């Protein structure tokens, strides 16, 4: 059996999701918004375009930063090695 | 042509956002009677859904390939308070049976909207924009380079040799390599 | 906080509704808003990362100061290598029934963990 | 009347210690040992190109142990989806008394290099591993050679398939293969 295999694709797809999460953040790369380029509306569309960071950049960073110590936590327990394979001074 | 294209799209774009509203709604109906063991990744994930998808789709059809803003003018149907029967099955949300004493506090789409006239007035007590203007423009273009230097620099021994152990297994028997 | 969260859905729900109604019944000086934006965008992303390094870095902190009562990475590894392995029928990892060379009769271990408000505890796993 | 099985294999050098770490710990009680052989290989033919198997490779520990040979040979049909089997057989000796009477019936020797190792009990089976080494006359493969020995009557058979499930205990790099 092959259960060893679960874990380390779960532990992947967390450290995936972790390092998506760390680079979510730079959706704002291509400009700054320098000018008013909103054509339909400026007071309630484009100023709000960082006003309604809660449904935008807090709604991932939620997410975002509490996956890693839950992810370090699991690995930790649902592996918790224990395993010298041989109890080098247990022996003893 | 392109005003059609753009009708269809609004229209399924509403659709969608009317089914999300609707999974939304269940959901949180759902978070009601089981109001135990409900996680807070659970909601977020939940709120994060619901936002998302409309946010999106609310901003694609309003930023993107949209003619200038100065020729289309706003203009209703008809504002007729009419209970009609075969007419409240057409707005899919509100507006079903139009009031009498509903004009003052109820035009105005149920203006939620609150903090706008304190952030004008907050920003109206600071009244150099040019020094800002450069830096918010530094620092995007440090974002940009990190970005483009992290999505560059994102794109089994062996112990179990086969002709080894076929050569032992043949020496184990065979004098062929063993003597 | 569910039934005022699940009326704010319900609000918010409305508006977005009557706007599309709305647009689909119409269809057929210094203020520098960027900047205060970016920079009220900035300081509430370290407004919650420095919640989340409180969180974690600061809570999770007791055992890497000093030793304390913590059954977190303290006390199972201990009572681990102190007397049996590792195994998993649900969680239960080495009984003591001298299987070694018993051959009388078998018996499992139901041992795990528990919480309790107190000092100084262990997870007092539970013939008898 | 008797009948023995094998699921023999190899394994690299470097990795042995992790690999008897674990081999330890599968189905031996405690206190892991080992044991020096001799290999005094013989060999009884002329007549139809059909030796026997004289392989008395015996330890060459502390004396009062006898030397003595065992039957390994022949192949026979069956084993319906089952790993290595012969009908075989045993036999003990007195010490040096073999080789002896080996001599007088007019026999001589096969190979003389030996291989030392470790042993592992098994429940109803047992496991050998060795490593060939390379002597003179009067003193070689580099590769530690395992294997899964166990003897028993004709019975049932049954015990093959608890074999194969050691089988998968030994995933990283072993596997059964037969000789030919």
């Amino acid at each position: 059996q092959s259960k060893e295999t679960l874990l380390q694709s779960y532990n992947k797809r967390l450290k995936d999701d972790i390092k998506s999460i760390m680079d979510n953040f730079t959706e704002i790369i291509k400009t700054a918004k320098i000018e008013d380029e909103t054509q339909v509306s400026r007071a309630t569309q484009g100023e709000q375009d960082n006003y309604e960071m809660h449904v935008r950049a807090a709604n991932i960073v939620r997410a975002g930063e509490s996956l890693m110590k839950l992810v370090s936590d699991l690995k930790q327990f649902l592996i918790l090695n224990d395993f010298p394979s041989v109890n080098e001074a247990i022996d003893q | 042509r392109e005003e059609k294209q753009l009708e269809a799209s609004l229209d399924a774009l509403l659709n969608q956002v009317a089914d999300l509203k609707n999974s939304l709604g269940s959901f949180i109906y759902k978070l009601e009677n089981e109001y135990d063991r409900l996680t807070w990744p659970s909601v977020l994930d939940s709120f994060a859904l619901l936002s998302g998808q409309l946010n999106t789709l609310n901003k694609v059809l309003k930023h993107e390939k949209t003619p200038l803003f100065r020729n289309q003018v706003i203009i209703p149907l008809v504002l007729s308070p009419d209970r009609d029967e075969d007419l409240m099955r057409q707005t899919e949300g509100r507006v079903p049976v139009f009031s009498h004493e509903v004009v003052p506090d109820h035009l105005r789409t149920k203006p939620d909207p609150e903090v706008e006239e304190q952030e004008k007035q907050l920003t109206t007590d600071a009244a150099g924009a040019d020094a800002a203007q450069k830096q918010i423009q530094s620092l995007n273009k440090m974002c940009s380079n990190l970005l483009e230097k992290i999505s560059k620099e994102e794109r089994n021994k062996q112990t179990f040799n086969p002709g080894d152990t076929n050569a032992l297994v043949a020496a184990v028997a065979f004098g062929k390599g063993l003597s | 906080w569910p039934w005022d969260s699940v009326r704010n859905n319900l609000r918010s729900a409305l508006t977005e509704m009557c706007v599309l109604y709305d647009v689909l019944s119409i269809v057929r000086s210094p203020q520098t808003l960027q900047l205060i934006s970016k920079k009220k965008s900035l300081a509430g992303a370290a407004q919650i990362l420095l919640k989340g390094a409180e969180r974690l870095t600061k809570s999770v902190a007791e055992n890497q100061e000093n030793k304390l009562q913590r059954d977190f990475n303290s006390e199972l590894l201990r009572l681990r290598q102190h007397w049996k392995l590792r195994k998993v029928g649900d969680k239960i990892l080495g009984d003591l029934s001298y299987r070694s060379a018993g051959s009388l009769f078998p018996h499992h271990g139901t041992f795990e963990v528990i919480k309790n408000t107190d000092i100084d505890l262990d997870k007092k796993i539970p013939l008898e | 009347n008797m009948m023995e099985y094998l699921l023999q294999g190899s394994v690299l050098d470097h990795s042995l210690e992790s690999l008897i770490h674990r081999l330890r710990g599968l189905c031996d009680n405690m206190e892991p040992e080992t044991f020096l052989d001799h290999e005094m290989v013989f060999l009884l033919k002329g007549q139809q190109a059909s030796p026997f198997v004289l392989r008395a490779r015996r330890s060459m520990d502390r004396a009062g142990a006898p030397w003595h040979l065992r039957y390994l040979g022949q192949p026979e049909m069956g084993d319906k989806n089952r790993h290595a089997l012969v009908r075989n057989c045993v036999d003990i000796a007195t010490s040096e008394n073999l080789t002896d009477f080996l001599m007088e019936m007019g026999f001589r020797m096969d190979h003389e290099f030996v291989a030392k190792g470790h042993l592992f009990r098994k429940g109803i089976m047992k496991v050998v591993v060795y490593k060939i080494f390379r002597i003179l006359v009067p003193g070689l493969s580099l590769s530690y050679l395992v294997e899964l020995s166990v003897v028993a009557p004709a019975g049932q058979d049954m015990v093959s398939d608890d074999m194969r499930n050691f089988a998968e205990q030994l995933k990283p790099l072993v596997h059964l293969e037969k000789i030919d």
